[PDB]
């Protein structure tokens, strides 16, 4: 029984654009352990990106913080790109 | 931290013995009690860890969390007791740290005593005096005395108390007097 | 207090992927982690500024030994659990320990096991006792129960030392863990599909991350469905939430011993 | 279940010494303990598991290696003086609160020269005459004297059997030469037995006195004081 991590891409503070934030990627509820987490800004890998340690839930399961300081715009697209057993291929999350 | 025992206990073959053990330790992880003869390997007696009494023959060892406290009971003494009494606590960090031990002596209850001081062929025997007389050490620094040791004739069930003198102008009826001897002590 | 909770978590693969440890165990206060080990640095390090600078080297050095030794028994009871299933492969094995210290001075305790991400054994300390859920968890049930003194001394673990490390651990961390920073809650409205208006309450800012958050009409609990969002780690020490409903409507917020109204 | 080598050592100040410990028991943790009159026993290091040790209470002059899953040596570089003590060797599995397993124990003795070692002299004392007549029981006493170090272990012998019954050893040596550093020892040993028994046509105290070895050097013109045992009957 291995479970699919759930995958939450959001601002720290409510989003306006031209205006210095932190997109953040929470990756959770994920079973087994190995996971491969990336932040893309129009396709491209962020390649200044901080993260948590693994992180441990009563249920058994895994989560993971990965973030980055942004100015969101209208044209930049973000997302957040998560490879697990369970993912036959790389998941790209897009950011609202 | 600190743990502390007595030194050493003296009890009568028989009878009962408490040895306490009090600690002051940063946390709590179990209370050990080892038995150690005299030359040999410490032997596992008990663990505690939760409050109370845990009986285990004629040895049972008590434990309280609270006061810090804990004793180890021996019941119906027997001479095989005689040992070292070994206290040593686990603590927050699962350090063992040993107490320095308490030193059980057993009196043997001897039923009719019959003090006398023997020659055997250069050397003294002070021997068959109750549990109740000490032997002193040698005043002159050619006269050397051994402390009384207990002997048991298990066959004939009988316990004895014994201790030797000898040296190179010395004499049997002269070699403990130094040491409180019984008024009706026998002289051959 | 507040409700406060110490604990630790061990995990053991078998066979793992190049670059995944063998072993790993990391100890959390509420929701932050204050130490760390693994199979590839050998040492307990801090994961917390205010472990590192009320923790002597002599407890880090000390605990590094005792989790080095762990760490080869789990490897080995991993190999007895596969051996008891018929399994090959990469396996997992779990371990959480830890207790919770009530707002009203109460205390519980939890000591748990998995194989696979699923509950294996659950130690019940008030009757000494492992809850097994299968035939292999059964027969180390009966092993694991046949030593008395170890679990006697679990008991005294979760109920004693476990509350005074949890103690010690909150008054080293107070400015972080005894905080309080208020949420800032909004309300948005937004006419969605033709005819449907749903109301967002957004709250965000907030520590400790239990935050009560629920729609009311006329100050009476929705007899409609709630849509929730989770509490989620802003990235500066901070949580954010949230809770929706379609369409008198107000937004309620319990937080810290203060309750917030919105109305619409 | 612990096995420890060896029972007795004597070393010159500067001589280098490993005790060796192995336990068939599966424990994990193993330790290596100093045991001297008045205190509890001192922690010199410790190995948690195969693959790891640290230092103890009491780690200078000292080091370790945790060879396997069961061997566990502590060896002492340049012995000193300071270091004349009993070693327990201890085992353990992992849990941290796991009941501790002993060796049998290891007296070294660290002397500035060998020049003092010498090994008992033993002489047996038969029964009075009038102890027989009064008591309808006979006393035999042993005498081990002038042996130096105090590494000794004194036994009887009755008719090729030993025996411990009506048997009493003094638990502590006594100083020949009290106010002398080197002072030599005196030890003795009582054995009780029936008038009758003592009466009929043997009797042997044995001692044991662990001195030197082939492996150490011996210049003087008196006897080798190696590892021996001397007797009467
Ligand atoms: C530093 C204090 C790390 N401790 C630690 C623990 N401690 C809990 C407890 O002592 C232990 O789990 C068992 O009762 C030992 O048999 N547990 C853990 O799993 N990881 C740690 O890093």
């Amino acid at each position: 029984i291995q479970r699919t991590p759930k995958i939450q891409v959001y601002s720290r503070h409510p989003a306006e654009n031209g205006k210095s934030n932190f997109l953040n990627c929470y990756v959770s509820g994920f079973h087994p352990s190995d996971i491969e987490v990336d932040l893309l800004k129009n396709g491209e890998r962020i390649e200044k990106v901080e993260h948590s340690d693994l992180s441990f839930s009563k249920d058994w399961s895994f989560y993971l913080l990965y973030y980055t300081e942004f100015t969101p715009t209208e044209k930049d697209e973000y997302a957040c790109r998560v490879n697990h057993v369970t993912l036959s291929q790389p998941k790209i999350v897009k950011w609202d | 931290q600190n743990i502390d025992q007595p030194t050493e206990m003296t009890a009568t073959e028989g009878a009962i013995v408490q040895i306490n053990c009090t600690y002051q330790t940063s946390g709590f992880n179990g209370l050990f009690w080892y038995q150690q003869h005299a030359g040999e390997a410490p032997t596992f007696l008990s663990y505690n860890v939760l409050d109370g009494l845990e009986e285990k023959g004629r040895f049972s060892s008590f434990l309280s969390r609270s006061k810090g406290y804990s004793y180890l009971l021996l019941k119906e003494l027997q001479m095989k007791d005689s040992a070292s009494y070994l206290c040593a606590v686990v603590d927050s960090n699962y350090q063992l740290i040993w107490g320095a031990g308490t030193k059980l002596i057993i009196k043997p209850d001897i039923q009719n005593p019959d003090p006398a001081v023997y020659q055997l062929r250069s050397v003294c025997l002070f021997t068959d005096f109750d549990s109740q007389t000490n032997v002193s050490q040698s005043k002159d620094s050619d006269v050397y005395i051994t402390d009384k040791c207990v002997l048991d004739m298990r066959s004939m069930d009988f316990k004895s108390n014994s201790a030797v003198a000898w040296s190179n102008d010395f004499a049997c009826a002269n070699a403990f007097n130094n040491s409180i001897i019984p008024e009706d002590t026998f002289f051959p | 207090m507040r409700t406060h909770s110490l604990r630790y978590f061990r995990l053991g693969v078998s066979d793992p992927i190049h670059g995944v440890p063998e072993f790993i165990s990391v100890g959390y206060v509420d929701s932050h982690p204050i130490t760390t080990y693994d199979s590839v640095t050998r040492q307990k390090e801090p994961r917390a500024p205010w472990m590192a600078e009320n923790l002597a080297p002599d407890h880090w050095e000390r605990y590094t030994q005792l989790l080095r030794g762990w760490q080869q028994m789990f490897k080995v009871e991993l190999k007895r659990l596969q051996r008891h299933y018929n399994h090959s492969g990469s396996h997992t094995y779990q371990r959480m320990i830890g207790c919770e210290l009530l707002e009203d001075g109460s205390t519980t305790g939890f000591l748990q096991y998995a194989y696979d991400g699923q509950d294996f054994l659950i130690f019940n300390k008030d009757t000494l006792s492992w809850l097994a859920v299968d035939n292999v968890a059964h027969t180390i049930k009966q092993a694991w129960e046949a030593n008395q003194h170890e679990l006697l001394y679990q008991k005294n673990w979760l109920e004693e030392e476990c509350i005074a490390w949890l103690k010690r651990f909150l008054e080293y961390g107070k400015d972080t863990l005894q905080r309080t920073e208020p949420p800032l809650v909004r309300v948005n409205r937004k006419e969605t599909f033709p005819g449907v208006t749903a109301l967002f309450c957004k709250a965000h800012g907030f520590y400790p991350p239990e935050i009560y958050m629920t729609w009311m009409k006329n100050g009476e609990e929705i007899v409609q469905e709630i849509d929730y969002g989770d509490i989620l780690p802003s990235g500066d020490g901070t949580y954010q939430a949230w809770a929706s409903i379609e369409l008198l409507y107000s937004c309620h917020v319990e937080h810290s011993g203060v309750h917030m109204v919105l109305q619409v | 279940g612990v096995t420890q080598t060896p029972k007795f050592q004597v070393l010159k100040t500067g001589q280098s010494m490993t005790l060796q410990c192995a336990q068939d028991m599966n424990h994990n943790s193993m330790y290596w303990y100093r045991q001297d009159p008045g205190m509890g026993l001192r922690l010199i290091y410790y190995s948690a598991s195969e693959g790891t040790t640290d230092k103890g209470e009491v780690p200078n002059g000292y080091n370790v290696s945790r060879l396997n899953k069961r061997e566990f040596s502590l060896r002492l570089e340049s012995a000193a003086p300071s270091q004349t003590s009993v070693y327990f060797c201890a085992s353990s599995p992992p849990g941290g609160t796991d009941t501790q397993y002993f060796g049998e124990g290891s007296r070294l003795t660290v002397l500035e020269d060998l020049k003092n070692v010498f090994p008992p002299e033993v002489a047996v004392f038969e029964p009075s005459e009038a102890e027989i007549s009064h008591t309808q029981k006979a006393t035999l006493v042993c005498l081990a004297t002038g042996f130096y170090p105090d590494h000794v272990e004194l036994s009887w012998w009755v008719n090729g059997k030993e025996v411990h019954s009506g048997v009493c050893t003094d638990p502590q040596p006594l100083k020949e030469q009290p106010a002398l550093n080197d002072s030599r020892y005196a030890l003795s040993s009582r054995l009780r037995v029936s008038a009758t028994f003592w009466q009929n046509p043997h009797f042997r105290c044995q001692v044991q006195f662990y001195g030197l070895s082939e492996n150490d050097e011996w210049t003087q013109d008196r006897a080798k004081p190696v590892t021996q045992i001397v007797s009467a009957e």
